[PDB]
Protein backbone atom coordinates (compact mmCIF):
# COMPACT_ATOMS: atom_id res chain seq x y z
CA UNK A 1 0.00 0.00 0.00
CA UNK A 2 2.63 2.42 -1.36
CA UNK A 3 0.28 5.31 -1.77
CA UNK A 4 1.23 6.49 1.82
CA UNK A 5 4.74 6.03 1.31
CA UNK A 6 7.12 2.71 1.68
CA UNK A 7 7.82 1.70 4.81
CA UNK A 8 11.03 2.84 6.86
CA UNK A 9 14.37 0.64 7.03
CA UNK A 10 14.50 -2.92 8.64
CA UNK A 11 10.61 -3.07 8.43
CA UNK A 12 8.31 -5.97 7.49
CA UNK A 13 4.63 -6.21 7.01
CA UNK A 14 3.35 -9.84 6.98
CA UNK A 15 -0.45 -10.55 7.64
CA UNK A 16 -1.86 -12.45 10.55
CA UNK A 17 -3.53 -16.08 9.97
CA UNK A 18 -6.90 -14.30 9.28
CA UNK A 19 -5.52 -11.47 7.23
CA UNK A 20 -5.48 -8.80 9.84
CA UNK A 21 -2.57 -6.50 9.04
CA UNK A 22 0.59 -6.54 11.38
CA UNK A 23 3.99 -5.03 11.20
CA UNK A 24 7.52 -6.84 11.76
CA UNK A 25 10.30 -4.47 13.34
CA UNK A 26 13.70 -6.16 12.60
CA UNK A 27 15.42 -3.04 14.31
CA UNK A 28 13.30 -3.50 18.04
CA UNK A 29 13.15 -7.59 16.88
CA UNK A 30 9.57 -7.07 18.07
CA UNK A 31 6.32 -6.92 16.72
CA UNK A 32 3.23 -4.60 16.09
CA UNK A 33 -0.28 -3.62 14.78
CA UNK A 34 0.89 -0.28 14.27
CA UNK A 35 1.59 0.82 10.58
CA UNK A 36 5.60 2.61 11.80
CA UNK A 37 4.74 5.20 8.80
CA UNK A 38 1.69 6.71 10.23
CA UNK A 39 1.15 7.95 13.93
CA UNK A 40 1.05 5.89 16.24
CA UNK A 41 -2.34 4.07 18.18
CA UNK A 42 -4.03 5.55 20.75
CA UNK A 43 -4.32 4.24 24.74
CA UNK A 44 -8.17 4.34 25.64
CA UNK A 45 -8.78 7.30 27.77
CA UNK A 46 -7.66 9.58 25.29
CA UNK A 47 -9.22 12.99 24.31
CA UNK A 48 -10.88 13.04 21.11
CA UNK A 49 -8.90 16.14 20.06
CA UNK A 50 -6.07 13.78 19.96
CA UNK A 51 -7.66 10.71 18.44
CA UNK A 52 -9.15 12.51 15.86
CA UNK A 53 -5.88 14.28 15.21
CA UNK A 54 -4.70 10.73 14.76
CA UNK A 55 -7.09 10.17 12.45
CA UNK A 56 -6.86 13.58 10.62
CA UNK A 57 -2.91 12.96 10.28
CA UNK A 58 -3.80 9.75 7.89
CA UNK A 59 -6.44 11.41 5.91
CA UNK A 60 -3.58 14.14 5.06
CA UNK A 61 -0.99 11.89 4.70
CA UNK A 62 -2.74 9.41 1.97
CA UNK A 63 -3.71 11.96 -0.48
CA UNK A 64 -1.37 11.82 -3.73
CA UNK A 65 -0.64 15.88 -3.12
CA UNK A 66 1.36 14.53 -0.02
CA UNK A 67 3.67 11.99 -1.60
CA UNK A 68 7.19 12.06 -1.73
CA UNK A 69 8.66 12.37 -5.33
CA UNK A 70 11.46 9.85 -6.64
CA UNK A 71 14.74 10.87 -6.00
CA UNK A 72 16.19 13.53 -3.85
CA UNK A 73 16.72 17.39 -3.16
CA UNK A 74 19.95 18.51 -2.01
CA UNK A 75 20.47 21.18 0.34
CA UNK A 76 24.10 22.52 1.08
CA UNK A 77 24.19 25.21 4.39
CA UNK A 78 26.64 26.58 6.46
CA UNK A 79 25.02 26.43 10.25
CA UNK A 80 26.57 30.18 10.70
CA UNK A 81 24.59 30.81 7.68
CA UNK A 82 21.48 29.01 7.60
CA UNK A 83 19.19 31.48 7.03
CA UNK A 84 20.56 33.77 4.06
CA UNK A 85 22.00 29.68 3.15
CA UNK A 86 18.58 28.52 2.80
CA UNK A 87 17.15 30.97 1.66
CA UNK A 88 19.14 30.34 -1.56
CA UNK A 89 19.45 26.15 -1.44
CA UNK A 90 15.32 26.90 -1.59
CA UNK A 91 14.02 29.67 -3.67
CA UNK A 92 16.34 28.50 -6.49
CA UNK A 93 14.00 25.40 -6.64
CA UNK A 94 10.59 24.55 -8.17
CA UNK A 95 7.71 23.08 -5.98
CA UNK A 96 8.05 19.43 -7.27
CA UNK A 97 11.87 19.22 -6.83
CA UNK A 98 11.22 20.86 -3.15
CA UNK A 99 8.85 17.22 -2.74
CA UNK A 100 11.71 14.98 -3.48
CA UNK A 101 13.87 13.71 -0.28
CA UNK A 102 15.57 16.11 1.45
CA UNK A 103 19.41 15.27 1.83
CA UNK A 104 20.34 18.03 4.42
CA UNK A 105 24.34 18.36 4.80
CA UNK A 106 26.19 21.25 7.31
CA UNK A 107 29.19 22.49 5.62
CA UNK A 108 32.05 20.58 7.10
CA UNK A 109 21.26 12.86 6.28
CA UNK A 110 17.65 11.84 7.32
CA UNK A 111 18.59 12.90 11.19
CA UNK A 112 19.98 16.36 9.74
CA UNK A 113 16.68 16.83 8.39
CA UNK A 114 15.16 17.50 12.01
CA UNK A 115 18.31 19.41 13.22
CA UNK A 116 18.02 21.83 10.33
CA UNK A 117 14.21 22.41 10.47
CA UNK A 118 14.29 23.17 14.19
CA UNK A 119 17.62 25.38 13.91
CA UNK A 120 16.67 27.50 10.66
CA UNK A 121 12.63 28.27 12.35
CA UNK A 122 14.85 29.57 15.11
CA UNK A 123 16.07 32.56 12.33
CA UNK A 124 13.25 33.06 10.71
CA UNK A 125 10.53 33.22 13.19
CA UNK A 126 12.87 35.46 15.36
CA UNK A 127 11.61 39.38 15.60
CA UNK A 128 15.63 40.34 14.90
CA UNK A 129 14.94 40.16 11.02
CA UNK A 130 11.56 42.50 11.38
CA UNK A 131 10.03 39.42 9.61
CA UNK A 132 8.23 39.10 12.59
CA UNK A 133 7.83 40.21 16.27
CA UNK A 134 6.64 39.16 19.73
CA UNK A 135 3.41 40.20 20.25
CA UNK A 136 3.88 41.07 23.35
CA UNK A 137 7.11 41.42 25.75
CA UNK A 138 5.10 38.74 27.80
CA UNK A 139 4.24 35.63 25.52
CA UNK A 140 7.11 35.17 23.50
CA UNK A 141 4.83 33.64 20.39
CA UNK A 142 4.97 35.94 17.16
CA UNK A 143 3.37 37.21 14.37
CA UNK A 144 3.62 38.92 11.51
CA UNK A 145 5.95 41.87 11.64
CA UNK A 146 3.31 45.06 9.49
CA UNK A 147 6.70 46.85 9.66
CA UNK A 148 8.40 44.46 7.50
CA UNK A 149 8.23 46.36 4.52
CA UNK A 150 11.29 48.35 5.76
CA UNK A 151 13.34 45.63 3.79
CA UNK A 152 12.05 45.80 -0.07
CA UNK A 153 12.65 42.41 -0.42
CA UNK A 154 10.97 41.39 2.82
CA UNK A 155 7.91 39.81 0.73
CA UNK A 156 10.62 37.49 -0.99
CA UNK A 157 11.49 36.28 2.53
CA UNK A 158 7.86 35.30 3.62
CA UNK A 159 7.24 32.99 0.60
CA UNK A 160 10.79 30.84 0.90
CA UNK A 161 9.53 31.30 4.93
CA UNK A 162 6.00 29.50 3.93
CA UNK A 163 7.55 27.02 1.26
CA UNK A 164 9.51 26.18 4.82
CA UNK A 165 6.67 25.89 6.97
CA UNK A 166 5.21 23.51 4.31
CA UNK A 167 8.04 22.04 3.38
CA UNK A 168 8.53 20.72 7.10
CA UNK A 169 4.68 19.81 7.12
CA UNK A 170 5.80 18.23 3.82
CA UNK A 171 8.44 16.04 5.26
CA UNK A 172 7.17 15.21 8.75
CA UNK A 173 9.62 17.55 10.23
CA UNK A 174 8.64 20.02 13.31
CA UNK A 175 9.45 24.02 13.73
CA UNK A 176 9.69 26.08 16.10
CA UNK A 177 6.78 27.71 15.30
CA UNK A 178 5.13 29.56 18.31
CA UNK A 179 2.73 31.60 16.17
CA UNK A 180 -0.46 33.25 17.49
CA UNK A 181 -3.66 31.56 17.71
CA UNK A 182 -5.26 33.97 15.06
CA UNK A 183 -2.39 32.96 12.53
CA UNK A 184 -3.43 28.86 11.74
CA UNK A 185 -6.82 30.31 11.39
CA UNK A 186 -5.84 32.27 8.52
CA UNK A 187 -3.48 29.40 7.26
CA UNK A 188 -6.86 27.64 7.58
CA UNK A 189 -8.78 30.47 5.88
CA UNK A 190 -11.11 30.41 8.58
CA UNK A 191 -12.48 34.07 9.84
CA UNK A 192 -10.26 35.81 12.51
CA UNK A 193 -12.79 36.74 15.33
CA UNK A 194 -12.42 39.47 17.90
CA UNK A 195 -10.98 36.71 20.24
CA UNK A 196 -7.74 36.89 18.31
CA UNK A 197 -7.46 40.65 19.32
CA UNK A 198 -6.39 39.09 22.54
CA UNK A 199 -3.31 37.17 21.33
CA UNK A 200 -2.52 39.74 19.04
CA UNK A 201 -3.12 42.95 21.36
CA UNK A 202 -4.10 41.83 24.67
CA UNK A 203 -4.66 46.29 25.40
CA UNK A 204 -6.81 46.92 22.05
CA UNK A 205 -8.69 43.63 22.77
CA UNK A 206 -10.05 44.77 26.20
CA UNK A 207 -11.30 47.82 24.49
CA UNK A 208 -12.93 46.61 21.83
CA UNK A 209 -14.64 43.81 24.00
CA UNK A 210 -15.70 46.68 25.96
CA UNK A 211 -17.29 48.58 23.45
CA UNK A 212 -19.90 46.27 22.52
CA UNK A 213 -21.66 45.46 26.25
CA UNK A 214 -21.45 48.59 27.89
CA UNK A 215 -22.44 52.43 26.68
CA UNK A 216 -21.17 54.19 24.19
CA UNK A 217 -22.06 57.70 23.01
CA UNK A 218 -20.59 60.78 24.93
CA UNK A 219 -18.07 58.20 26.16
CA UNK A 220 -16.13 57.54 22.89
CA UNK A 221 -16.43 58.99 19.34
CA UNK A 222 -15.02 57.19 15.96
CA UNK A 223 -15.41 56.98 13.07
CA UNK A 224 -15.33 53.60 10.33
CA UNK A 225 -11.37 54.74 9.96
CA UNK A 226 -8.07 53.50 12.20
CA UNK A 227 -4.57 54.90 12.61
CA UNK A 228 -1.69 52.76 10.96
CA UNK A 229 1.72 53.48 12.93
CA UNK A 230 4.71 52.78 10.58
CA UNK A 231 8.12 54.25 11.03
CA UNK A 232 7.39 57.36 13.50
CA UNK A 233 4.40 58.50 11.28
CA UNK A 234 1.03 57.84 10.89
CA UNK A 235 -1.89 56.71 8.34
CA UNK A 236 -5.59 56.88 8.47
CA UNK A 237 -7.12 53.91 6.81
CA UNK A 238 -10.92 53.77 6.06
CA UNK A 239 -12.08 50.32 7.43
CA UNK A 240 -14.62 50.74 4.36
CA UNK A 241 -16.01 52.52 1.51
CA UNK A 242 -15.98 56.17 2.72
CA UNK A 243 -15.09 55.23 6.28
CA UNK A 244 -13.68 58.39 8.09
CA UNK A 245 -17.25 60.24 7.61
CA UNK A 246 -19.29 57.08 9.28
CA UNK A 247 -19.27 58.03 12.59
CA UNK A 248 -19.72 54.71 15.86
CA UNK A 249 -21.82 54.98 18.54
CA UNK A 250 -23.88 52.69 20.60
CA UNK A 251 -25.18 51.60 17.71
CA UNK A 252 -22.52 51.17 15.35
CA UNK A 253 -20.75 48.85 17.65
CA UNK A 254 -21.05 45.66 15.66
CA UNK A 255 -19.39 46.69 12.64
CA UNK A 256 -16.55 49.01 14.01
CA UNK A 257 -15.35 46.34 15.96
CA UNK A 258 -15.77 43.94 13.02
CA UNK A 259 -14.17 45.91 10.73
CA UNK A 260 -11.40 47.08 12.89
CA UNK A 261 -10.47 42.89 13.72
CA UNK A 262 -10.43 42.02 10.44
CA UNK A 263 -7.89 45.51 9.68
CA UNK A 264 -5.60 45.12 12.33
CA UNK A 265 -4.66 41.35 12.62
CA UNK A 266 -5.06 40.48 8.78
CA UNK A 267 -5.64 43.30 6.04
CA UNK A 268 -3.00 45.23 7.63
CA UNK A 269 -0.81 42.31 6.89
CA UNK A 270 -2.00 41.52 3.33
CA UNK A 271 0.75 41.40 1.60
CA UNK A 272 3.04 40.03 4.22
CA UNK A 273 0.39 37.02 4.68
CA UNK A 274 -0.66 36.82 1.00
CA UNK A 275 3.27 35.77 -0.19
CA UNK A 276 3.61 33.46 3.20
CA UNK A 277 0.84 31.62 2.11
CA UNK A 278 1.76 31.60 -1.68
CA UNK A 279 4.86 29.81 -0.65
CA UNK A 280 3.22 27.42 2.17
CA UNK A 281 0.52 26.38 -0.99
CA UNK A 282 3.37 25.67 -3.53
CA UNK A 283 3.51 22.08 -0.73
CA UNK A 284 0.70 22.04 0.75
CA UNK A 285 -2.54 22.12 -1.38
CA UNK A 286 -4.70 24.26 0.59
CA UNK A 287 -8.04 22.43 0.08
CA UNK A 288 -6.25 19.74 2.34
CA UNK A 289 -4.53 21.47 5.10
CA UNK A 290 -8.05 22.45 5.95
CA UNK A 291 -9.01 19.25 7.28
CA UNK A 292 -7.97 20.20 10.59
CA UNK A 293 -8.66 23.30 12.67
CA UNK A 294 -6.76 25.77 13.92
CA UNK A 295 -5.22 23.79 17.40
CA UNK A 296 -4.23 21.12 15.06
CA UNK A 297 -2.55 22.50 12.17
CA UNK A 298 -0.61 24.59 15.17
CA UNK A 299 0.30 20.79 16.35
CA UNK A 300 0.93 19.50 13.48
CA UNK A 301 3.23 22.47 11.88
CA UNK A 302 4.90 22.53 15.23
CA UNK A 303 4.46 19.44 17.31
CA UNK A 304 4.87 19.30 21.52
CA UNK A 305 7.05 22.26 22.71
CA UNK A 306 6.58 21.30 26.34
CA UNK A 307 8.95 17.72 27.64
CA UNK A 308 6.88 15.33 29.54
CA UNK A 309 9.58 13.77 31.89
CA UNK A 310 7.32 10.92 33.03
CA UNK A 311 6.24 10.05 29.21
CA UNK A 312 10.09 10.10 28.32
CA UNK A 313 11.03 7.64 31.28
CA UNK A 314 8.26 5.21 30.26
CA UNK A 315 9.25 5.03 26.83
CA UNK A 316 13.06 5.17 26.77
CA UNK A 317 14.85 1.43 25.67
CA UNK A 318 17.92 0.60 27.00
CA UNK A 319 21.10 -1.07 26.21
CA UNK A 320 23.11 -2.61 28.44
CA UNK A 321 22.03 -0.74 31.43
CA UNK A 322 18.51 -1.61 33.48
CA UNK A 323 15.88 0.72 34.38
CA UNK A 324 17.34 0.57 37.99
CA UNK A 325 21.33 1.46 37.67
CA UNK A 326 22.69 4.33 39.35
CA UNK A 327 23.37 6.44 35.99
CA UNK A 328 20.11 5.75 34.78
CA UNK A 329 18.57 6.72 38.17
CA UNK A 330 20.93 9.53 38.20
CA UNK A 331 20.19 10.55 34.39
CA UNK A 332 16.51 10.98 35.42
CA UNK A 333 17.56 13.02 38.36
CA UNK A 334 19.60 15.73 36.90
CA UNK A 335 16.18 16.13 34.13
CA UNK A 336 13.76 16.07 37.00
CA UNK A 337 16.02 18.71 38.43
CA UNK A 338 16.49 20.91 35.02
CA UNK A 339 13.62 22.97 33.91
CA UNK A 340 11.96 22.55 30.17
CA UNK A 341 15.07 24.81 28.33
CA UNK A 342 17.77 22.42 29.94
CA UNK A 343 15.92 19.13 29.12
CA UNK A 344 14.75 20.33 25.38
CA UNK A 345 18.80 21.04 24.94
CA UNK A 346 19.34 17.87 25.80
CA UNK A 347 16.66 16.21 23.54
CA UNK A 348 18.11 19.29 21.16
CA UNK A 349 21.64 17.46 21.46
CA UNK A 350 20.57 13.85 21.37
CA UNK A 351 17.83 13.81 18.91
CA UNK A 352 18.47 17.37 16.81
CA UNK A 353 15.10 19.13 17.63
CA UNK A 354 13.45 19.87 20.82
CA UNK A 355 10.18 19.13 19.31
CA UNK A 356 7.75 16.11 20.01
CA UNK A 357 4.84 14.07 18.77
CA UNK A 358 1.53 14.78 20.13
CA UNK A 359 2.05 10.85 20.52
CA UNK A 360 4.06 11.87 22.89
CA UNK A 361 7.54 9.77 23.12
CA UNK A 362 5.99 6.66 22.28
CA UNK A 363 6.18 7.62 18.99
CA UNK A 364 9.05 9.93 18.53
CA UNK A 365 10.93 9.21 15.19
CA UNK A 366 14.11 9.09 14.05
CA UNK A 367 15.87 9.44 10.63
CA UNK A 368 14.38 6.67 9.03
CA UNK A 369 11.33 5.57 11.38
CA UNK A 370 10.61 4.85 14.43
CA UNK A 371 13.36 5.16 16.84
CA UNK A 372 12.61 5.50 20.65
CA UNK A 373 15.19 7.61 22.80
CA UNK A 374 17.83 5.12 23.90
CA UNK A 375 20.80 5.34 26.54
CA UNK A 376 23.34 2.87 25.92
CA UNK A 377 26.47 1.42 27.83
CA UNK A 378 29.16 3.23 26.55
CA UNK A 379 32.42 5.16 26.46
CA UNK A 380 34.65 5.56 29.50
CA UNK A 381 34.29 7.97 32.90
CA UNK A 382 36.14 11.12 31.87
CA UNK A 383 34.70 10.82 28.50
CA UNK A 384 31.72 13.21 27.85
CA UNK A 385 28.30 11.65 26.45
CA UNK A 386 27.97 11.31 23.08
CA UNK A 387 25.13 11.60 20.42
CA UNK A 388 23.69 9.61 17.37
CA UNK A 389 21.20 12.17 16.30
CA UNK A 390 19.71 9.79 13.78
CA UNK A 391 19.53 7.21 16.05
CA UNK A 392 18.17 9.02 19.21
CA UNK A 393 20.90 7.17 21.15
CA UNK A 394 22.64 8.37 23.83
CA UNK A 395 26.20 6.80 24.65
CA UNK A 396 26.42 7.15 28.52
CA UNK A 397 29.62 5.98 29.77
CA UNK A 398 28.90 4.32 33.55
CA UNK A 399 29.73 7.35 35.91
CA UNK A 400 31.11 6.43 39.29
CA UNK A 401 29.28 9.10 41.22
CA UNK A 402 26.41 11.69 40.87
CA UNK A 403 28.33 15.04 40.72
CA UNK A 404 30.57 13.80 38.45
CA UNK A 405 28.25 12.48 35.78
CA UNK A 406 26.16 15.64 36.18
CA UNK A 407 29.17 17.43 35.43
CA UNK A 408 30.06 15.82 31.96
CA UNK A 409 26.34 15.18 30.51
CA UNK A 410 26.14 19.63 31.16
CA UNK A 411 29.31 20.72 29.09
CA UNK A 412 27.86 18.21 26.34
CA UNK A 413 24.91 19.69 25.60
CA UNK A 414 25.98 23.27 26.63
CA UNK A 415 28.92 23.28 24.31
CA UNK A 416 27.45 21.07 21.57
CA UNK A 417 24.20 22.88 21.10
CA UNK A 418 24.86 26.23 23.40
CA UNK A 419 21.36 27.89 23.20
CA UNK B 1 -0.24 -8.88 20.61
CA UNK B 2 0.77 -9.90 17.43
CA UNK B 3 3.53 -13.22 16.55
CA UNK B 4 6.11 -12.04 18.75
CA UNK B 5 9.65 -11.70 17.10
CA UNK B 6 10.84 -15.11 16.28
CA UNK B 7 12.71 -16.84 13.00
CA UNK B 8 14.91 -14.34 11.44
CA UNK C 1 53.53 31.86 26.11
CA UNK C 2 49.90 32.13 26.81
CA UNK C 3 47.01 30.48 24.42
CA UNK C 4 43.24 30.81 25.01
CA UNK C 5 40.34 28.37 24.04
CA UNK C 6 37.26 29.53 23.06
CA UNK C 7 34.62 26.56 23.75
CA UNK C 8 31.83 27.38 21.63
CA UNK C 9 29.70 29.06 24.65
CA UNK C 10 32.38 32.01 25.25
CA UNK C 11 34.03 29.82 27.87
CA UNK C 12 37.79 31.67 27.50
CA UNK C 13 40.32 28.58 29.08
CA UNK C 14 43.64 30.67 29.26
CA UNK C 15 46.48 28.03 28.91
CA UNK C 16 50.34 27.49 29.32
CA UNK C 17 51.89 26.31 26.28
CA UNK C 18 54.79 26.79 24.17
CA UNK C 19 55.34 26.98 20.34
CA UNK C 20 57.14 23.86 20.57
CA UNK C 21 54.10 22.00 21.81
CA UNK C 22 52.13 19.21 19.89
CA UNK C 23 48.32 19.68 19.38
CA UNK C 24 48.31 16.32 21.13
CA UNK C 25 49.75 18.26 23.62
CA UNK C 26 47.30 21.11 23.94
CA UNK C 27 44.16 19.37 24.31
CA UNK C 28 45.65 17.31 26.75
CA UNK C 29 46.48 20.76 28.88
CA UNK C 30 42.74 21.30 28.47
CA UNK C 31 41.73 18.06 29.63
CA UNK C 32 44.23 18.17 32.95
CA UNK C 33 41.28 21.53 33.82
CA UNK C 34 38.13 20.96 32.23
CA UNK C 35 37.73 16.80 31.91
CA UNK C 36 36.98 16.50 28.64
CA UNK C 37 39.18 14.11 27.31
CA UNK C 38 42.13 15.23 24.35
CA UNK C 39 40.31 12.21 22.04
CA UNK C 40 36.91 14.20 21.96
CA UNK C 41 38.42 17.69 21.16
CA UNK C 42 38.71 19.68 18.45
CA UNK C 43 40.66 22.73 17.82
CA UNK C 44 40.19 25.33 15.18
CA UNK C 45 42.34 28.85 14.66
CA UNK C 46 41.68 30.66 11.66
CA UNK C 47 39.38 28.21 10.13
CA UNK C 48 41.74 26.06 10.14
CA UNK C 49 41.46 22.61 12.13
CA UNK C 50 45.48 21.90 14.58
CA UNK C 51 46.25 18.18 13.64
CA UNK C 52 48.20 16.42 16.52
CA UNK C 53 51.60 15.54 14.38
CA UNK C 54 52.08 19.30 14.45
CA UNK C 55 53.59 21.45 16.51
CA UNK C 56 52.17 24.97 18.37
CA UNK C 57 54.48 26.73 15.86
CA UNK C 58 53.06 25.13 12.89
CA UNK C 59 50.50 27.12 11.93
CA UNK C 60 51.59 30.55 12.95
CA UNK C 61 50.45 30.24 15.91
CA UNK C 62 51.88 33.01 18.11
CA UNK C 63 51.27 34.44 21.75
CA UNK C 64 47.12 35.11 23.24
CA UNK C 65 46.51 33.41 20.02
CA UNK C 66 42.45 32.55 20.50
CA UNK C 67 41.50 28.85 19.11
CA UNK C 68 38.05 27.41 19.37
CA UNK C 69 36.96 24.13 20.79
CA UNK C 70 34.79 21.91 19.32
CA UNK C 71 33.49 18.78 20.70
CA UNK C 72 32.81 15.81 18.69
CA UNK C 73 29.41 14.51 20.39
CA UNK C 74 27.10 14.28 17.37
CA UNK C 75 26.54 12.35 14.53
Amino acid sequence: VSQLGPLPSGWEMRLTNTARVYFVDHNTKTTTWDDPRLPSSLDQNVPQYKRDFRRKVIYFRSQPALRILPGQLHIKVRRKNIFEDAYQEIMRQTPEDLKKRLMIKFDGYGGVSREFFFLLSHEMFNPFYGLFEYSAYDNYTIQINPNSGINPEHLNYFKFIGRVVGLGVFHRRFLDAFFVGALYKMMLRKKVVLQDMEGVDAEVYNSLNWMLENSIDGVLDLTFSADDERFGEVVTVDLKPDGRNIEVTDGNKKEYVELYTQWRIVDRVQEQFKAFMDGFNELIPEDLVTVFDERELELLIGGIAEIDIEDWKKHTDYRGYQESDEVIQWFWKAVSEWDNEQRARLLQFTTGTSRIPVNGFKDLQGSDGPRRFTIEKAGEVQQLPKSHTCFNRVDLPQYVDYDSMKQKLTLAVEETIGF
Amino acid sequence: QPPAYDED
Amino acid sequence: MQIFVKTLTGKTITLEVEPSDTIENVKAKIQDKEGIPPDQQRLIFAGKQLEDGRTLSDYNIQKESTLHLVLRLRC
